[PDB]
């Protein structure tokens, strides 16, 4: 066949590319980042009306100061979370102090090219790369609130919003336009809110879509249903407004 | 032809060539520019951070490895952060051990070493990204370019990246101008910052876009970026 | 090091002396014998000072993680068996510690639980760990009712550390006193045997034998 | 590299099927049958020999049927070498739970742990699986007499009567008919030998030819008894149930 | 049939090793370079292509000594060069601490011989792209040899590989019949730099920088060095001249 | 030695061995399972290729992973076991160092995760099974109702099933199943259950087995008998109109 | 050592183990249950170093239970004995062995036979009508050597039992604070929770 | 480095065959014959010392070797694959048995050995079937004399009497004719020499042949005396000489 870390000639791998190809698949995940927090949203998207929509976990807690949502094939980002929490809690350990959110990040990167079947730099024992994106959000007394896009290319970048999965390139746009460095949380909230209601297939409403934040106050915290229903109905009304 | 030569590093094809490496270079092309040149008492780095989204950051690619020494990359940044490692040990090595800074001559041979181990055994894939060193060592100012073939070369300045076909003409041309900015480093950098506008074309180097790092004669490697550069824009 | 930790009616009281040795020569009488693993876990040390620093702190990032991929406060019978099957790993390596794990579930109430670095975990309501244990043990066991007042219990326990420090060469300097409701832990203070000894003389009238 | 040469022998056909264990069970096709019919009062296992010779010593030869313990036997369906590997470490296994529990390994154990093996060529490794189909007759003080089968994939089922190797479909519609719950052994016996007789590729059933076992608690004992017959033995049978 | 050029270790139909004949294209597009043995010792002369003006002059540097005696310079692919030194440096080092004295020049070029003919039987590795020129003096005597990328070497009286290696040896054959009594260090230095000069020409399109080393056991004392400076002149010189 | 990538990505995105993995999850035989307000049932049909068996001997469709959780699965047989053995064993391990039974969502993310490591792991084939895993967490009377997939993906359903005609039994379901009021009786969860297999069954008193799990590691499964009863009462609610 | 009797009559087993728990000067603990039960019908009581002690038990419980489930069966007791001296015998050879002694009783269903084993830390076992392990051992084989009929009932078990403990508590130097006793018949695994005083 | 052929060269095709075995199989119907009969007291194994060169010399080359000291080999085949086997099997002869029960081990079970070694190599990762068919020849106490056949697949048989090779099958129908269960060693032997020249070309004499058999003990090639229980091997290679006056019997 080929080998499975092989180069197109046009410069780049061919499995992080068609990695790419299945988050793009994958349920949308929004993140926007304020000067009172980083907010994170992502689309449940259960497969039928029989399927509990709360035991979707597409946004989990790595720190109380770190949290992240994912688009993809979920089940490959397990390993990445536990792999981030301990690399969290390790931190502390040997430091007595909380994990900057840009190290957290890199070190889950650091997974990412760690694929092949033989590559000679160490012992990358992974047959693939991660088919899924995460958007890693949290705070830290050094660059405060942050907000980056952690891809299976092992590459990361530093986003005050972004739209990974999906309705990605659609939403983006939309961010580009409604994002200014003077949101307040409540407005990037409805904000998430509205660009998932547009990209989403499905009528948006507090139970196919969920809703999370992370504030130096009081962390990272993840809406529970009532909260986020009411955001809701916050931004039918906003909207209806004009 | 060349489809049958490509599928892995440890094949030649009927005229020599080993395109997977060459696929490889490819990848540095398609990264942002970035430029290099010394005098005879620094060594200045200007490298163009390039943006995701206006939402996004201008992602760093300008890494320290030593108080003497750092560099500049252009191509995967993993790959840049793995070869950019390993050059810290092999600096932070010689000190500890020998008590000796390392010779930035020295360090572009380990580079080369490594690189190229990945181009003869099976399964391994070329490193996808160019680097350009910088350093002042017992020898004075330095600067190297780093690529992925394992060929690493030491030059008075140069460029790599996307258009760098520019900066790289402009500074064979100033080079009698810069080569004597000793003792000036605001001259070196504006030197710098006016090869590699040589190379842009998409927009012009703003302040959150431009990374410049210095070293030499008394100047521990540092990195400047943002307002920090504004006074270069 | 002399520590003590029991259940009562009200809860459960931790007290713990602050004293450090090597040897006769006396290093210190301001060390934090109590780590707070959480809102509602302490753990006691009693031993060597690194092995249960260490371990303890490490006992304590253990708890963070299991809180993080089970979403739910780690048990205090499973955070104690962490500790327990971790010391034992060392059997016969020559760890030294002497450990009080206290805590407050739901599921569990208030509990306490014995584990030294000989691989021993113990669940009870009293106990005493330390050099000077035994003379902890004495002013405590004779005093003890399940149903004492907050206020008592946390006096006999501080009372009990005292005569420790008193009687005990390798125990002394200060009380560190704690509160278990299952509303977390509640620090009670630091005091300094130094003066609370001759306070408690006077007042209860004890310590008879000393002049003062 | 090798990787081009490398046919992946554990991977899955756009169907979900196992290539290499469907074709290994083509292999067995054409294999000897065998069968095995469980009656009341024991088990019997009877192979019909592919290709002998007149040259052939019958008398010091086994290539369907193996002894795994003193309650346990298996017929052979497939590749004869293949075969006796897994034979032999399923004699291990044996051993290990005596040694263990002082207790005779239950069969449906030591069935499982030899089709867990099997499983195992299935998903990992990169090697061939083995062109082996076994049908374990053996006796327990749990289940009494039971009847097993085990094939390529690694997945194992339990009969009453059942047989693997060549025309296994022809084989099982006439057991299927004839097969009654309240059997006895020498009953099975002959329904064993008239099967195999209907669905031999072969002129006639001849006892050079063949292999015969059967498992009893021979009442006068109160213990179990393997039994492999002597070429001698199998002309006699032979004869009586009318096949001369 | 064909494809038998796409794995390393395969023998084609007439026997021969394509991987290893596609290396040596590799080496026939590199630079040219040479050696040249005299009476008491060798010179090794690179051609060093300057693609520009930024490449700081005289800096980087290819010929490469191994311990203290042995001179190696090669055409091809460079970090594979620097490859098989940095081995035989390690294979030297080897040598001397089990037996004292430093590798003789034979010895030595069998170890560099096998390591790279294994790199010639397994189909996990490629071939070394690279001619290598080395040797220096021993316990007896000077020593030139030249490695092929099949491991093949032999001892020469006058060696040269990469583009121009027709010009060169065409110019070492010369040498050799107007010298039957041996040429001298100080005349092979000049020699040399002349003959890169020449066997420049097919490549005349750029310009070159010159590079020179020896080991003498007069002018060197059997120790490898590099022609510096005056001497280096002096050589630049006698061939600036007869170039034209 | 052998680590060769067999399960890597297509063009497309697509990781066409676990998709492989899939179509031998719609072969197998279909399961089901529905939770009652206090119960879950597990049913599962019997294939009928070849009928002479020992039902006594043969293993059966629901597994033990532990007294208070069970597992049932859709896909290759052999691969199951393999599954079904780590749960187990990992269930035990759970016991005697958490001191306290796994809980269902545990049980269920473990099995999903040895699931997905074998989608990335070199020289293996990822498990041609997908799961249903019920039971009641630990002093608790909540019934839980897991499923799991070869690509390591897990979540709980009201109702779900696997398997060949999964598909037609599930919608079945979808309009049968009523979240406001499940089946608040064992009986009526029970026959919710069969009803759903019989559409693809297609009469199977001995094609059906039912097991019925219980509060506090109550378990147990039905008999033919028990079963036909369902099926009896069932045809006759059709038959009455 | 601690206190570790074992006895078998007519229809069960009965297991007394000492409740007190000392480390140096100090005695910890008077309620220990120095025992675990393998299976329904299967009780093991243990004596010997302080974590090998529990560590062992408990390691030996999970195998049992883990067989139950794989197999839906309960090992017999005989079984059970064999696959812990099989243990211990392949300690006793490894870098650090368990120090621990036990006894194995259960109630055998298949043979409806109650059942006693001694095992030590060497993996040497034993079938009795009676056992113990430690000092205890030293003043009891004597005392049932005595008072000890097949035939006896569980009552008279419990009453013989009573004679042993109370011999141990006049001549031993140790408190051991006592025994908690459990009984192991066709119908499971109880305790006595009044021996404090029967 | 490192063999990276993890898996295996031998698999099963759609239609069930296992292709290398087979191929196998064609190696060995191409090499030269050779036959094995058992008498009542013996058992006879023969080959054709098929000689590459008039120069070369046909005694440094046995196609018949000793195994044990009452077990002997003779194939036909790939005379390397051959030769690497013997070697396997004399030693797994004394690791797996000798050293362990101190007697050498009976002929069924060291075929046994051998036809192992041969199934591995049919499964291995990165290796292909051996090229050869064995006969094994030889007495063991308790099991008398037998002879075996060990087939590239790993099976094996056993024989009254047989050949593998080039003429196979027309010799397999001499023998069938000329044997029954009342020959002697010498018959056998005679037998043996007759099959055997219909399968040669040219010269048929003792120094084109290679025969050996398993017979009585050989007290003479025992190389010492003062063991009782010691009676000598049962394997012994017939000289040159031995066959030709054989031959004038023919
Ligand atoms: C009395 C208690 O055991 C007390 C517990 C404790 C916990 C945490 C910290 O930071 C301090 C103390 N520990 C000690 O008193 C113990 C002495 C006896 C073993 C009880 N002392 C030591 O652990 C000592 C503490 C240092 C001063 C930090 N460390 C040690 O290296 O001492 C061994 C020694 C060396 C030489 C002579 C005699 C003893």
């Amino acid at each position: 066949d080929r080998g499975v870390s092989t180069f197109s000639p046009e410069g780049r791998l061919f499995q992080v590319e068609y990695s790419l190809e299945a988050i793009k698949l994958g349920s949308t995940a929004i993140g926007i980042a304020t000067k009172e927090g980083v907010v994170l949203g992502v689309e449940k998207r259960a497969t039928s009306p029989l399927l509990e929509s709360d035991s979707i976990e597409k946004i989990v807690e790595i720190d109380r100061h770190i949290g992240c949502a994912m688009s993809g094939l979920t089940a490959d980002a397990r390993s990445m979370i536990e792999h981030a929490r301990t690399a969290a809690v390790t931190h502390n350990l040997y430091y007595d102090e909380d994990i900057n959110v840009e190290s957290l990040t890199q070190s889950v990167c650091d997974l990412a090219l760690r694929f092949g079947e033989g590559a000679s730099g160490e012992e990358r024992l992974m047959s693939r790369p991660f088919g899924v994106a995460l958007l890693i959000a949290g705070h830290d007394a050094d660059d405060g609130y942050q907000l980056f896009h952690a891809e299976p290319s092992g590459t990361f970048y530093r986003y005050n919003a972004k739209a990974i999965g999906s309705g990605s390139e659609g939403a983006q746009a939309e961010l580009l336009n409604e994002w200014h460095s003077s949101l307040t949380l409540k407005e990037a909230e409805l904000l998430v809110l509205k660009i998932l209601k547009q990209v989403m297939e499905e009528k948006l409403d507090e139970n196919n879509a969920q809703l999370s934040c992370i504030t130096k106050q009081d962390g990272f915290k993840i809406y529970d249903n009532e909260k986020t229903a009411e955001l809701i109905k916050e931004l039918k009304e906003k909207e209806a407004a004009e | 032809f060349r489809n049958n030569y490509d599928g892995d590093t440890v094949t030649f094809s009927p005229t020599g060539r080993l395109f997977q490496v060459e696929y490889a270079l490819e990848a540095i092309k398609q990264g942002s520019v970035t430029v290099g040149l010394r005098s005879n008492t620094h060594a200045v780095l200007v490298a163009l951070k390039r943006n995701a989204d206006e939402l996004s950051s201008y992602q760093k690619k300008i890494i320290k490895c030593d108080e003497h020494m750092g560099l500049s990359l252009a191509g995967l940044a993993p790959d840049a952060r793995v070869l950019s490692n390993y050059l810290r040990q092999q600096c932070n090595y010689s000190s500890l051990v020998f008590n000796r800074k390392l010779a930035v001559e020295r360090a572009g041979h380990l580079l080369c070493d490594k690189a190229q181990k990945n181009t003869q055994s099976y399964g391994g894939r070329p490193y996808g990204v160019g680097l350009l060193i910088i350093g002042y060592d017992k020898s004075g100012a330095h600067l190297l370019e780093f690529q992925p073939s394992g060929n690493v070369t030491e030059l008075y300045g140069t460029a790599i990246g996307a258009r760098s076909q520019g900066a790289k003409t402009y500074l064979e041309r100033t080079l009698d101008t810069f080569i004597k900015i000793d003792g000036n480093p605001d001259e070196l950098i504006k030197a710098g910052v006016e090869a590699i506008s040589q190379s842009l074309r998409d927009e012009s180097l703003t302040v959150d876009n431009l990374s410049i790092a210095i070293v030499g004669k008394d100047t521990p490697f540092t990195i400047y970026d943002g307002e920090a550069v504004a006074k270069y824009i | 090091t002399t520590t003590l930790a029991f259940r009562f009616q009200g809860g459960i009281i931790v007290a713990v002396d602050s004293r450090a040795t090597a040897g006769n020569w006396v290093a210190s009488q301001t060390v934090k014998k109590v780590i707070e693993i959480n809102p509602f876990l302490l753990g006691t040390m009693a031993g060597g000072a690194a092995d249960c620093q260490f371990w303890e702190t490490w006992l304590g990032s253990q708890c963070r993680l299991h809180e993080l991929r089970e979403k739910e406060r780690i048990s205090v019978a499973a955070a104690s068996k962490i500790l327990s099957n971790l010391v034992y790993q060392y059997k016969g390596a020559g760890l030294s510690m002497g450990t009080m794990i206290c805590g407050y579930t739901r599921k569990e109430g208030p509990t306490i639980y014995y584990v030294d670095s000989d691989g021993t975990r113990l669940k009870g309501d009293i106990f005493c760990v330390g050099s000077g244990q035994t003379f902890a043990y004495g002013v405590l066991d004779s005093n003890y009712k399940w149903d004492l007042s907050v206020e008592d219990a946390l006096y006999l326990g501080k009372r009990s550390i005292l005569a420790a420090a008193h009687r005990d060469a390798y125990s002394g300097g200060s009380v560190n006193l704690y509160h278990v409701t299952e509303d977390g832990w509640i620090y009670h203070g630091n005091h300094d045997v130094g003066e609370l000894f001759w306070k408690v003389k006077e007042e209860e009238g004890s310590f008879n034998n000393v002049i003062g | 590299g090798s990787r081009r040469y490398d046919s992946r022998t554990t991977i899955f056909s756009p169907e979900g099927r196992l290539y290499q264990v469907e074709y290994a069970l083509e292999s067995i096709s054409h294999a000897g049958t065998a069968i095995g019919i469980m009656a009341s009062d024991g088990i019997v296992l009877a192979a019909e020999r592919k290709v002998t010779s007149t040259l052939l010593e019958q008398d010091t030869s086994t290539e369907k049927l193996y002894k795994l313990n003193d309650k346990i036997a298996v017929a052979v369906a497939g590749l004869t070498a293949d075969a006796e590997i897994l034979i032999n470490t399923a004699r291990i296994h044996a051993q290990n739970y005596l040694k263990t529990y002082n207790e005779d390994i239950p069969v449906e154990i030591l069935v499982r742990r030899l089709s867990d093996i099997k499983q195992g060529y299935t998903q990992h490794g990169g090697l061939r699986p083995f062109g082996v189909s076994f049908i374990y007759a053996g006796y327990d003080d749990r289940y009494g007499y039971q009847l097993y089968t085990s094939n390529p994939s690694g997945n194992y089922t339990g009969w009453k009567a059942i047989s693997v190797g060549a025309n296994t479909s022809a084989a099982q519609t006439l057991l299927q008919m004839d097969y009654k719950d309240d059997m006895k052994v020498d009953d099975a016996i002959e329904l064993a030998l008239k099967t195999l007789s209907k669905t031999t590729d072969s002129s006639a059933l001849t006892y050079d030819r063949l292999e015969f076992a059967t498992i009893r608690k021979g009442a006068n004992d109160g213990e179990v008894y393997q039994k492999i017959f002597k070429p001698q033995e199998i002309k006699d049978i032979l004869v009586k149930t009318g096949i001369t | 049939g064909t494809g038998y050029d796409l794995s390393n270790s395969v023998f084609s139909p007439d026997g021969r090793n394509f991987q290893v004949e596609y290396a040596v294209k590799a080496v026939e597009n590199g630079t040219t370079s040479i050696g040249i043995k005299c009476n008491d010792g060798v010179v090794f002369a690179v051609e060093k292509l300057i693609t520009s003006k930024l490449l700081v002059p005289q800096k980087n540097v290819k010929i490469q000594v191994v311990d203290r005696h042995i001179g190696c310079v090669y055409s091809g692919l460079i970090p594979d060069g620097r490859h098989l030194v940095n081995r035989g440096r390690e294979e030297a080092a080897s040598f001397k601490k089990l037996y004292k004295t430093p590798i003789p020049i034979p010895a030595f070029a069998d170890r560099l011989g096998q390591y790279v003919q294994a790199h010639t039987l397994y189909n996990s590795v490629r071939p070394f792209g690279v001619s290598t020129i080395f040797g220096g003096v021993d316990k007896n005597g000077a020593h030139l040899y030249m490695l092929e990328p099949s491991g093949s070497y032999w001892g020469y009286k006058g060696a040269a590989t990469g583009k121009g290696r027709q010009s060169a040896k065409a110019e070492l054959e010369k040498l050799v019949d107007h010298h039957p009594e041996g040429l001298s260090a100080r005349e092979a230095v000049k020699q040399a730099a002349k003959i890169i000069y020449l066997a420049h020409e097919d490549n005349k399109e750029k310009d070159f920088e010159l590079e020179i080393s020896w080991c003498s056991l007069s002018e060197t004392n059997g120790l490898h060095k590099f022609v510096k400076g005056d001497l280096l002149q002096e050589a630049i010189d006698f061939a600036q001249k007869e170039i034209n | 030695g052998y680590d060769r990538a067999l399960s890597i990505f297509s063009p497309d995105g697509h990781i066409f061995q676990v998709e492989y993995a899939l179509e031998a999850v719609k072969r197998g035989t279909c399961a089901v399972g529905v939770k009652g307000k206090n119960c879950v049932v597990l049913g599962c049909e019997r294939r009928s290729t070849l009928k002479l068996q020992d039902t006594r001997i043969t293993p059966s469709k629901v597994s033990k992973i532990d007294s208070h959780v069970v597992l049932s699965f859709s896909g290759l047989n052999a691969d199951s076991r393999i599954l079904i053995e780590k749960a187990r064993v990992e269930a035990q391990s759970h016991r005697l160092t958490l001191e306290d039974p796994v809980t269902v969502e545990y049980l269920t993310r473990y099995v999903a995760g040895v699931q997905q490591r074998y989608t990335q792991s070199g020289g293996v084939r990822p498990f041609g099974v997908s799961t249903l895993i019920a039971g009641f967490d630990p002093r608790d009377d909540e019934p839980k109702l897991y499923q799991t997939e070869p690509s390591g993906i897990y979540s709980s359903w009201s109702a779900q099933t696997i398997g060949r005609n999964s598909k037609t039994v599930r919608e079945f379901l979808e309009k049968n199943y009523d979240r406001k009021e499940p089946p608040a009786t064992v009986e009526e969860c029970v026959k919710l259950t069969v009803r759903s297999l019989l559409e693809v069954v297609q009469t199977g008193a001995k094609n059906i087995e039912i097991t019925v799990v219980k509060p506090d590691s109550d378990i147990v499964a039905l008999s033919s008998e028990e079963i036909n009863q369902y099926v009896t009462q069932i045809e006759q609610e059709k038959q009455e109109q | 050592m601690d206190i570790i009797l074992g006895i078998r009559v007519q229809d069960s087993v009965i297991l007394a183990s000492s409740k007190a728990v000392t480390r140096g000067i100090s005695v910890l603990k008077d309620s220990d249950d120095k025992t675990r039960q393998l299976s329904p019908h299967t009780l093991m009581s243990f004596a010997g170093e302080a974590g090998d002690t529990v560590q062992f038990a408990e390691y030996i419980q999970a195998n049992i239970q883990l067989y139950s489930i794989r197999e839906d069966y309960e090992l017999s007791p005989q079984a059970v004995s064999s696959f812990v001296r099989q243990e211990l015998a392949k300690s006793i050879r490894s870098r650090r062995p368990y120090q621990v002694n036990v006894l194995i009783g259960g109630y055998d269903k298949k043979k409806n036979k109650p059942e006693l084993y001694q095992i030590d830390y060497l993996g040497t076992k034993v079938e009795l009508p009676y056992g113990a392990h430690g000092y205890s051992g030293f003043y009891t084989f004597s005392l049932l050597d005595h008072h000890y009929r097949p035939d006896m009932t569980t009552e008279e078990g419990l009453d013989l039992l009573k004679l042993c403990v109370q011999e141990l508590e006049k001549r031993m130097p140790m408190d051991f604070k006592g025994v908690i006793v459990k009984i192991v018949d066709k119908d499971g695994i109880r305790q006595v929770d009044d021996f404090q005083a029967q | 480095m490192t063999d990276r052929y993890s898996f295996s060269l031998t698999t099963f095709s759609p239609s069930g065959k296992l292709g290398q075995i087979d191929y196998a199989l064609t190696a060995v119907k191409q090499g030269v014959t050779s036959l094995g009969i058992k008498a009542t007291n013996g058992v006879v194994i023969a080959t054709e010392k098929k000689s590459s060169s008039p120069l070369a010399m046909s005694e440094t080359l046995s196609k018949v070797s000793l195994l044990t000291p009452d077990i002997g080999a003779v194939y036909s085949g790939m005379g390397p694959d051959y030769r690497v086997l013997v070697d396997k099997s004399r030693k797994v002869a004394h690791t797996s048995y000798k050293r362990i029960y101190g007697e050498y081990p009976p002929t069924k079970l060291l075929v046994s050995e051998v036809a192992k070694i041969m199934q591995e190599a049919t499964q291995s990762g990165g290796v292909r079937p051996f090229g050869v068919s064995l006969l094994i020849a030889g007495h063991d106490e308790f099991n008398g004399f037998s002879l075996y056949q060990v087939d590239p697949s790993g099976s094996y048989f056993p024989w009254k009497a047989t050949a593998i090779g080039k003429g196979s099958v027309a010799a397999k129908t001499f023998l069938e004719k000329r044997w029954n269960d009342e020959l002697e060693l010498e018959d056998a032997i005679h037998i043996a020499l007759l099959t055997l020249k219909e399968s040669v070309e040219g010269e048929f004499n003792g120094d084109t042949i290679e025969l050996a058999i398993i017979g009585d003990e050989n007290p003479d090639l025992l190389g010492y005396t003062g063991i009782p229980t010691d009676k000598g091997p049962r394997f012994r290679k017939l000289t040159s000489q031995e066959i030709n006056d054989r031959l004038e019997a023919l």
